[PDB]
Protein backbone atom coordinates (compact mmCIF):
# COMPACT_ATOMS: atom_id res chain seq x y z
CA UNK A 1 0.00 0.00 0.00
CA UNK A 2 1.32 3.34 -1.13
CA UNK A 3 -1.63 4.91 0.19
CA UNK A 4 -1.20 5.61 3.77
CA UNK A 5 -1.89 7.53 6.80
CA UNK A 6 0.60 8.12 9.52
CA UNK A 7 2.43 10.60 11.95
CA UNK A 8 5.17 12.42 11.75
CA UNK A 9 7.27 14.33 13.88
CA UNK A 10 9.21 17.50 13.58
CA UNK A 11 11.81 16.21 15.59
CA UNK A 12 12.17 12.64 17.77
CA UNK A 13 14.34 14.37 20.51
CA UNK A 14 12.66 16.39 23.28
CA UNK A 15 14.67 17.93 26.60
CA UNK A 16 11.95 18.74 29.36
CA UNK A 17 9.78 21.37 28.28
CA UNK A 18 10.12 21.49 24.85
CA UNK A 19 7.39 20.45 22.09
CA UNK A 20 7.45 17.81 19.54
CA UNK A 21 4.56 18.88 16.57
CA UNK A 22 3.53 15.68 15.53
CA UNK A 23 1.29 16.22 11.88
CA UNK A 24 -1.07 13.42 11.25
CA UNK A 25 -0.72 12.89 7.11
CA UNK A 26 -2.61 11.22 4.62
CA UNK A 27 -1.41 9.83 0.81
CA UNK A 28 -3.09 8.85 -1.97
CA UNK A 29 -6.31 8.47 -0.04
CA UNK A 30 -9.05 8.43 -3.03
CA UNK A 31 -11.86 11.11 -3.22
CA UNK A 32 -10.90 11.95 0.89
CA UNK A 33 -13.95 13.59 2.74
CA UNK A 34 -12.65 12.88 6.59
CA UNK A 35 -10.66 10.85 9.04
CA UNK A 36 -11.36 9.63 12.93
CA UNK A 37 -8.30 8.55 14.18
CA UNK A 38 -7.83 7.08 18.28
CA UNK A 39 -4.14 7.70 19.55
CA UNK A 40 -2.27 6.03 22.80
CA UNK A 41 0.61 7.73 24.50
CA UNK A 42 2.26 7.99 27.73
CA UNK A 43 0.95 10.29 30.27
CA UNK A 44 3.74 10.34 32.98
CA UNK A 45 6.29 10.88 29.61
CA UNK A 46 4.57 13.42 27.39
CA UNK A 47 1.61 15.67 27.76
CA UNK A 48 -0.44 16.40 24.63
CA UNK A 49 -0.71 19.91 24.02
CA UNK A 50 -1.38 22.84 21.62
CA UNK A 51 1.44 22.14 18.75
CA UNK A 52 1.54 26.39 18.62
CA UNK A 53 1.00 27.77 21.96
CA UNK A 54 1.80 24.84 24.64
CA UNK A 55 -0.90 25.11 26.38
CA UNK A 56 -2.24 22.02 27.64
CA UNK A 57 -5.16 19.44 26.55
CA UNK A 58 -7.86 19.24 28.61
CA UNK A 59 -10.24 16.26 27.69
CA UNK A 60 -12.40 18.44 24.73
CA UNK A 61 -9.49 20.00 23.61
CA UNK A 62 -9.56 20.49 19.43
CA UNK A 63 -6.42 19.32 17.09
CA UNK A 64 -4.98 21.63 15.11
CA UNK A 65 -5.74 22.20 10.96
CA UNK A 66 -3.35 21.11 8.78
CA UNK A 67 -3.40 21.53 4.61
CA UNK A 68 -6.71 19.42 4.20
CA UNK A 69 -9.94 20.02 5.32
CA UNK A 70 -10.34 23.65 6.02
CA UNK A 71 -12.39 24.64 2.57
CA UNK A 72 -14.74 26.35 4.50
CA UNK A 73 -17.27 25.71 1.64
CA UNK A 74 -17.72 21.96 2.34
CA UNK A 75 -18.77 22.76 5.94
CA UNK A 76 -15.84 21.11 7.75
CA UNK A 77 -16.50 19.97 11.37
CA UNK A 78 -13.85 18.90 14.10
CA UNK A 79 -13.96 17.30 17.08
CA UNK A 80 -11.87 15.96 20.18
CA UNK A 81 -13.11 13.39 22.79
CA UNK A 82 -10.12 12.36 24.98
CA UNK A 83 -8.74 10.57 28.04
CA UNK A 84 -5.90 12.59 28.75
CA UNK A 85 -5.34 10.38 32.13
CA UNK A 86 -5.03 7.43 30.26
CA UNK A 87 -2.64 8.53 27.40
CA UNK A 88 -5.80 8.25 25.00
CA UNK A 89 -6.63 10.98 22.29
CA UNK A 90 -9.66 10.69 19.96
CA UNK A 91 -9.57 13.27 17.00
CA UNK A 92 -11.98 13.76 14.14
CA UNK A 93 -12.68 16.36 11.04
CA UNK A 94 -14.72 15.99 7.81
CA UNK A 95 -16.48 17.96 5.33
CA UNK A 96 -20.46 17.92 5.94
CA UNK A 97 -21.81 19.04 2.26
CA UNK A 98 -20.31 16.36 0.51
CA UNK A 99 -22.42 17.40 -2.59
CA UNK A 100 -20.58 20.59 -2.80
CA UNK A 101 -17.28 18.80 -2.97
CA UNK A 102 -17.91 16.75 -5.23
CA UNK A 103 -19.19 19.11 -7.56
CA UNK A 104 -16.01 21.09 -7.23
CA UNK A 105 -14.32 17.91 -9.00
CA UNK A 106 -10.64 18.61 -7.03
CA UNK A 107 -10.22 16.09 -4.15
CA UNK A 108 -7.95 16.58 -1.72
CA UNK A 109 -6.22 13.04 -1.81
CA UNK A 110 -2.66 13.58 -0.12
CA UNK A 111 -1.67 16.04 2.60
CA UNK A 112 -1.34 17.17 6.47
CA UNK A 113 -5.00 16.73 8.23
CA UNK A 114 -3.89 17.58 11.81
CA UNK A 115 -1.33 18.51 14.16
CA UNK A 116 -0.95 17.90 17.84
CA UNK A 117 1.79 18.72 20.69
CA UNK A 118 3.63 16.47 22.75
CA UNK A 119 5.61 18.40 25.65
CA UNK A 120 8.09 15.93 27.54
CA UNK A 121 7.64 15.45 31.40
CA UNK A 122 10.49 13.35 31.29
CA UNK A 123 13.53 12.75 28.54
CA UNK A 124 13.08 9.40 28.31
CA UNK A 125 12.41 6.74 25.33
CA UNK A 126 8.67 6.59 24.52
CA UNK A 127 5.72 5.61 22.10
CA UNK A 128 2.82 6.91 20.33
CA UNK A 129 0.73 4.78 18.39
CA UNK A 130 -2.87 4.87 16.48
CA UNK A 131 -4.69 2.13 18.67
CA UNK A 132 -7.86 0.62 18.14
CA UNK A 133 -11.01 1.71 20.25
CA UNK A 134 -14.15 -0.11 20.89
CA UNK A 135 -15.63 3.19 20.24
CA UNK A 136 -14.90 2.67 16.35
CA UNK A 137 -16.28 -0.71 15.54
CA UNK A 138 -14.46 -0.75 12.27
CA UNK A 139 -11.53 0.68 12.92
CA UNK A 140 -8.33 -0.12 10.50
CA UNK A 141 -5.37 -0.16 13.52
CA UNK A 142 -7.80 3.11 15.63
CA UNK A 143 -8.37 4.72 11.74
CA UNK A 144 -11.68 5.51 9.76
CA UNK A 145 -11.21 7.35 6.75
CA UNK A 146 -14.20 8.53 4.62
CA UNK A 147 -14.76 9.12 0.95
CA UNK A 148 -16.93 11.95 -0.51
CA UNK A 149 -20.01 10.06 -1.15
CA UNK A 150 -20.01 9.61 2.78
CA UNK A 151 -18.56 5.89 2.92
CA UNK A 152 -15.86 4.73 4.75
CA UNK A 153 -13.08 3.20 3.38
CA UNK A 154 -12.72 -0.11 4.29
CA UNK A 155 -9.29 -1.42 2.51
CA UNK A 156 -6.65 -0.30 0.39
CA UNK A 157 -4.74 1.57 2.87
CA UNK A 158 -1.35 1.52 4.83
CA UNK A 159 -1.64 2.77 8.88
CA UNK A 160 2.12 4.11 9.65
CA UNK A 161 2.93 4.29 13.35
CA UNK A 162 5.41 6.70 13.87
CA UNK A 163 8.89 6.55 15.33
CA UNK A 164 10.35 6.14 18.85
CA UNK A 165 10.64 9.61 20.86
CA UNK A 166 14.09 9.91 22.71
CA UNK A 167 15.85 6.53 22.41
CA UNK A 168 18.90 7.51 22.62
CA UNK B 1 -59.00 -6.13 -3.00
CA UNK B 2 -55.03 -6.25 -3.34
CA UNK B 3 -51.72 -6.53 -1.80
CA UNK B 4 -49.71 -3.87 -2.09
CA UNK B 5 -45.90 -5.03 -0.89
CA UNK B 6 -41.95 -4.01 -1.17
CA UNK B 7 -39.25 -3.16 0.23
CA UNK B 8 -37.40 -0.53 2.39
CA UNK B 9 -33.73 0.15 3.24
CA UNK B 10 -31.73 2.47 5.03
CA UNK B 11 -29.34 4.55 2.71
CA UNK B 12 -26.19 3.40 4.33
CA UNK B 13 -23.74 0.17 4.63
CA UNK B 14 -25.03 -2.93 7.07
CA UNK B 15 -23.49 -5.94 8.45
CA UNK B 16 -24.73 -9.17 8.75
CA UNK B 17 -25.77 -8.23 12.73
CA UNK B 18 -26.79 -4.88 12.11
CA UNK B 19 -29.26 -5.22 9.41
CA UNK B 20 -32.29 -7.11 10.72
CA UNK B 21 -31.92 -4.23 13.22
CA UNK B 22 -31.70 -1.21 11.06
CA UNK B 23 -34.22 -2.91 8.43
CA UNK B 24 -36.95 -3.23 10.82
CA UNK B 25 -39.57 -0.79 11.97
CA UNK B 26 -40.63 1.35 8.83
CA UNK B 27 -43.90 2.24 8.78
CA UNK B 28 -45.16 2.38 5.56
CA UNK B 29 -48.95 4.14 5.15
CA UNK B 30 -51.32 3.97 1.81
CA UNK B 31 -52.44 8.08 2.87
CA UNK B 32 -56.25 8.16 2.63
CA UNK B 33 -56.63 4.66 4.12
CA UNK B 34 -56.08 3.74 7.65
CA UNK B 35 -54.15 0.58 6.23
CA UNK B 36 -50.25 0.78 7.53
CA UNK B 37 -47.59 -2.04 7.67
CA UNK B 38 -44.52 -2.24 9.59
CA UNK B 39 -40.96 -3.53 7.55
CA UNK B 40 -39.54 -6.80 8.97
CA UNK B 41 -35.85 -7.69 9.24
CA UNK B 42 -35.33 -8.44 5.87
CA UNK B 43 -37.14 -4.56 5.09
CA UNK B 44 -40.24 -6.27 4.01
CA UNK B 45 -43.97 -4.92 4.22
CA UNK B 46 -46.90 -6.28 3.45
CA UNK B 47 -50.17 -4.28 3.58
CA UNK B 48 -53.72 -6.59 2.52
CA UNK B 49 -57.37 -5.60 1.69
CA UNK B 50 -56.22 -1.91 -0.24
CA UNK B 51 -59.07 -0.58 -2.22
CA UNK B 52 -58.02 -0.48 -6.20
CA UNK B 53 -56.95 3.50 -7.01
CA UNK B 54 -54.03 5.93 -6.58
CA UNK B 55 -52.69 7.14 -3.56
CA UNK B 56 -49.72 8.59 -2.00
CA UNK B 57 -47.79 6.23 0.04
CA UNK B 58 -46.01 7.78 2.99
CA UNK B 59 -42.74 6.05 4.71
CA UNK B 60 -41.43 7.07 8.47
CA UNK B 61 -39.25 6.23 10.71
CA UNK B 62 -37.58 8.18 14.27
CA UNK B 63 -34.38 9.93 13.30
CA UNK B 64 -35.19 9.36 9.63
CA UNK B 65 -36.83 11.70 7.36
CA UNK B 66 -40.09 11.20 6.25
CA UNK B 67 -40.59 9.87 2.47
CA UNK B 68 -44.13 10.51 0.53
CA UNK B 69 -44.24 8.50 -2.91
CA UNK B 70 -46.90 10.24 -5.42
CA UNK B 71 -48.71 8.50 -7.79
CA UNK B 72 -48.93 4.58 -6.87
CA UNK B 73 -51.44 3.60 -9.12
CA UNK B 74 -53.01 0.17 -7.79
CA UNK B 75 -55.12 -1.90 -10.13
CA UNK B 76 -53.96 -5.43 -8.74
CA UNK B 77 -51.45 -6.97 -6.84
CA UNK B 78 -48.95 -4.55 -6.68
CA UNK B 79 -45.19 -4.84 -5.75
CA UNK B 80 -43.48 -1.33 -5.30
CA UNK B 81 -39.58 -2.27 -4.96
CA UNK B 82 -37.97 -5.35 -4.77
CA UNK B 83 -35.23 -6.54 -2.54
CA UNK B 84 -32.25 -6.07 -5.09
CA UNK B 85 -33.80 -2.31 -5.59
CA UNK B 86 -35.31 -1.11 -2.45
CA UNK B 87 -37.07 2.16 -1.43
CA UNK B 88 -34.23 3.78 0.44
CA UNK B 89 -34.65 5.99 3.55
CA UNK B 90 -32.52 8.48 4.84
CA UNK B 91 -30.97 8.61 8.27
CA UNK B 92 -30.38 11.56 9.98
CA UNK B 93 -33.74 14.01 10.81
CA UNK B 94 -33.36 13.49 14.26
CA UNK B 95 -35.75 14.23 16.99
CA UNK B 96 -34.78 17.43 18.52
CA UNK B 97 -37.19 19.07 21.28
CA UNK B 98 -39.36 15.41 20.50
CA UNK B 99 -39.78 16.71 17.33
CA UNK B 100 -38.48 15.80 13.59
CA UNK B 101 -38.16 18.95 11.43
CA UNK B 102 -38.41 17.39 8.25
CA UNK B 103 -34.26 18.66 7.24
CA UNK B 104 -31.52 17.10 7.60
CA UNK B 105 -29.28 20.60 8.68
CA UNK B 106 -26.63 21.08 11.53
CA UNK B 107 -28.98 20.93 14.19
CA UNK B 108 -29.29 16.90 13.30
CA UNK B 109 -25.53 16.49 13.13
CA UNK B 110 -25.07 18.47 16.72
CA UNK B 111 -27.50 16.09 18.27
CA UNK B 112 -25.32 13.10 17.52
CA UNK B 113 -22.33 15.28 18.73
CA UNK B 114 -23.66 15.36 22.15
CA UNK B 115 -22.90 11.73 22.50
CA UNK B 116 -19.65 11.17 20.20
CA UNK B 117 -16.91 9.26 20.28
CA UNK B 118 -19.23 6.47 22.51
CA UNK B 119 -20.18 3.16 22.90
CA UNK B 120 -22.88 1.54 24.28
CA UNK B 121 -21.57 0.25 27.76
CA UNK B 122 -20.96 4.47 28.47
CA UNK B 123 -23.62 6.05 30.28
CA UNK B 124 -24.01 9.38 27.54
CA UNK B 125 -24.50 6.95 24.70
CA UNK B 126 -27.97 6.77 23.10
CA UNK B 127 -29.14 4.30 20.76
CA UNK B 128 -31.12 6.67 18.97
CA UNK B 129 -27.70 8.42 17.64
CA UNK B 130 -25.97 5.32 16.77
CA UNK B 131 -27.87 5.49 13.29
CA UNK B 132 -26.14 2.56 11.83
CA UNK B 133 -26.38 0.64 15.11
CA UNK B 134 -22.95 -0.73 15.56
CA UNK B 135 -22.89 -0.18 19.31
CA UNK B 136 -20.85 3.25 18.82
CA UNK B 137 -21.56 6.88 17.89
CA UNK B 138 -18.41 7.97 15.62
CA UNK B 139 -17.28 9.65 12.30
CA UNK B 140 -19.44 7.11 10.63
CA UNK B 141 -22.86 8.02 12.00
CA UNK B 142 -22.09 11.88 11.20
CA UNK B 143 -21.03 10.74 7.91
CA UNK B 144 -24.36 9.09 7.26
CA UNK B 145 -26.19 12.18 7.53
CA UNK B 146 -23.90 14.28 5.67
CA UNK B 147 -24.55 12.12 2.60
CA UNK B 148 -27.85 14.40 2.45
CA UNK B 149 -26.95 17.19 4.57
CA UNK B 150 -29.09 20.30 3.68
CA UNK B 151 -31.82 17.67 2.03
CA UNK B 152 -35.84 18.23 3.03
CA UNK B 153 -38.30 15.16 2.27
CA UNK B 154 -39.32 16.72 -1.41
CA UNK B 155 -36.01 16.58 -2.59
CA UNK B 156 -36.33 12.18 -2.53
CA1 LIG C 1 -33.74 17.80 11.29
CA1 LIG D 1 -22.72 3.97 14.92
Amino acid sequence: MESYITMNFDKNTAEVGQIIKATVKINKITNFSGYQVNIKYDPTVLQAVNPKTGVAYTNSSLPTSGELLVNEDYGPIVQGVHKISEGILNLSRSYTALDVYRASESPEETGTVAVVGFKALQKKATTVVFEHSVTMPNGIIGTTLFNWYGNRITSGYSVIQPGEINSE
Amino acid sequence: GTTVSGYINPDFVTTSTTAPIVKAGFTVEIVGTTKSAVTDSNGYFEIKDVAAGTYTVKITKANYLTREIANVSVTADKELSTSASPILMWAGDMAIGGTQDGAINLEDILEICKAFNTSSTDAKYQVGLDLNRDGAISLEDVMIVAKHFGKVSSDY
